[PDB]
């Protein structure tokens, strides 16, 4: 994959969040990290530095209760593609609104928030 | 810009459409009809619905058996018809995503590729496993997909986006077998459904009145004592018949293959068996993400029954979750439509240049 966002992904320790927008992976502005639209699906990459030098990866695809089939389907596929791009070093996690893992919730020191709305489905 | 096509070649029904659409535009029988005799029924052959309607003067052939293409001459006919008559496109203008059955023979993958590039001159193409497309359509990268259509039934464990071939299993019983079984048990009431139009009535009864019992032996007793479970079905003329325990006995065959004389394990056991062939460390995930796909998984009550059956086989600790989307008859196609629509899919396609460089063997390195 030659996606600009893939080139940026997992370069250094930290948290990266993208939102699925009409079949594409769009970065979420850092100022909006933790504020999830329930009508959308997102892909979150948590890069953790390893003592050996190489980075640890955990990919989480978060699914809003009202996101459409194309959004959740795209989020799952982008997750597989990013894992593949990162030489299969990422552990993938499906995070459903209201049932997110403690690990994921923990990425947001302030506590994550849900907000109704989002972008429309990319079908038809 | 450019629009990709998505074609799911089923043993029974072909689903075709455009990537980005939420449903296929053409859904038709996977049949090629040629002149019955050799005399004077106009064209050289027919495909799909037209073939089925003109069956009086044609001999129908089914190129796809158990999800595997067994006649390439007839498959080309089906593809030609799909492009020019069903989708109304010039194939040379569109990348084409085709689906395949789990464990599709290596030689068949190459042949499918050769035909697309050499016969239809597609600028690009891709082959995806049906089960995996259904998992993606459900928004998951890990799970076990139970795909039951017209050919055979497959249980396909998938981990982080990829199927685990060693754990793929199968029950050689599917839709047609159940229609045939319903046809049979209905005769035991005193009904005769032997013609094509009659088999169609039976198939409709199967699709509209059948259901999976949570507790079969108890459903049986309920029926042997009351007319509570009985329905009535109005035939095309006006003749009315009454369907009784055949409603749940027909799909019961999926759980009890012995009903069809098979010594095979039912779908719940096959699912459990597939999960047990996988690394212990991923089994929890599989149990919680058992996804149903295909027309033959459309029976009401099937998910509740699968949950109950798999729960009895797995440790009481394991959380069992059966996912049965209402749109599962088209899950494979929808998965394909989403995949081919992604901005990141451009480099995934096998291009004309690549085919020209390596030949059909390119499919084993681009589509795995
Ligand atoms: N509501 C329904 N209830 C039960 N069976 C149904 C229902 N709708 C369709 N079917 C059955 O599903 C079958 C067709 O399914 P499907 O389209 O998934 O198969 P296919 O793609 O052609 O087969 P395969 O994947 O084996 O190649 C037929 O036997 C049909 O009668
Ligand atoms: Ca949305
Ligand atoms: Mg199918």
């Amino acid at each position: 994959v030659e996606h600009p966002e893939f080139l940026k992904a997992g370069k250094e320790p930290g948290l990266q969040i993208w939102r699925v927008e009409k079949f594409d992976l769009v970065p979420v502005p850092t100022n909006l990290y933790g504020d999830f639209f329930t009508g959308d699906a997102y892909v979150i990459l948590k890069t953790v530095q390893l003592r050996n030098g190489n980075l640890q990866y955990d990919l989480h695809y978060w699914l809003g209760n009202e996101c459409s089939q194309d959004e959740s389907g795209a989020a799952a596929i982008f997750t597989v593609q990013l894992d593949d791009y990162l030489n299969g070093r990422a552990v993938q996690h499906r995070e459903v609104q209201g049932f997110e893992s403690a690990t994921f919730l923990g990425y947001f020191k302030s506590g994550l928030k849900y907000k109704k709305g989002g972008v429309a489905s990319g079908f038809k | 810009e450019v629009a990709a096509l998505v074609v799911d070649n089923g043993s029974g029904m072909c689903k075709a459409g455009f990537a980005g659409d939420d449903a296929p535009r053409a859904v038709f029988p996977s049949i090629v009809g040629r002149p019955r005799h050799q005399g004077v029924g106009q064209k050289d052959s027919y495909v799909g619905d037209e073939a089925q309607s003109k069956r009086g003067i044609l001999t129908l052939k089914y190129p796809i058996e158990h999800g595997i293409v067994t006649n390439w001459d007839d498959m080309e006919k089906i593809w030609h018809h799909t492009f020019y008559n069903e989708l109304r496109v010039a194939p040379e203008e569109h990348p084409v995503l085709l689906t395949e059955a789990p464990l599709n023979p290596k030689a068949n993958r190459e042949k499918m590729t050769q035909i697309m590039f050499e016969t239809f001159n597609t600028p690009a193409m891709y082959v995806a496993i049906q089960a995996v497309l259904s998992l993606y359509a459900s928004g998951r990268t890990t799970g076990v997909v139970l795909d039951s259509g017209d050919g055979v039934t497959h249980t396909v464990p998938i981990y982080e986006g990829y199927a685990l071939p060693h754990a793929i299993l199968r029950l050689d019983l599917a839709g047609r077998d159940l229609t045939d079984y319903l046809m049979k048990i209905l005769t035991e009431r005193g009904y005769s459904f032997t013609t094509t139009a009659e088999r169609e009535i039976v198939r409709d009864i199967k699709e509209k009145l059948c259901y999976v019992a949570l507790d079969f032996e108890q459903e049986m007793a309920t029926a042997a004592s009351s007319s509570s479970l009985e329905k009535s079905y109005e035939l095309p003329d006006g003749q009315v018949i009454t369907v009784g325990n055949e409603r749940f006995r027909c799909p019961e065959a999926m759980f009890q293959p012995s009903f069809l004389g098979m010594e095979s394990a039912g779908i719940h056991e096959t699912s459990y068996n597939s999960i047990m062939k996988c690394d212990i460390d991923i089994r929890k995930d599989l149990y919680a993400n058992t996804v149903l796909s295909g027309g033959t998984t459309m029976y009401p009550g099937i998910a509740d029954r699968m949950q109950k059956e798999i729960t009895a086989l797995a440790p009481s600790t394991m959380k069992i979750k059966i996912i049965a989307p209402p749109e599962r008859k088209y899950s494979v196609w929808i998965g394909g439509s989403i995949l081919a629509s992604l901005s990141t899919f451009q480099q995934m396609w096998i291009s004309k240049q690549e085919y020209d460089e390596s030949g059909p063997s390119i499919v084993h390195r681009k589509c795995f």
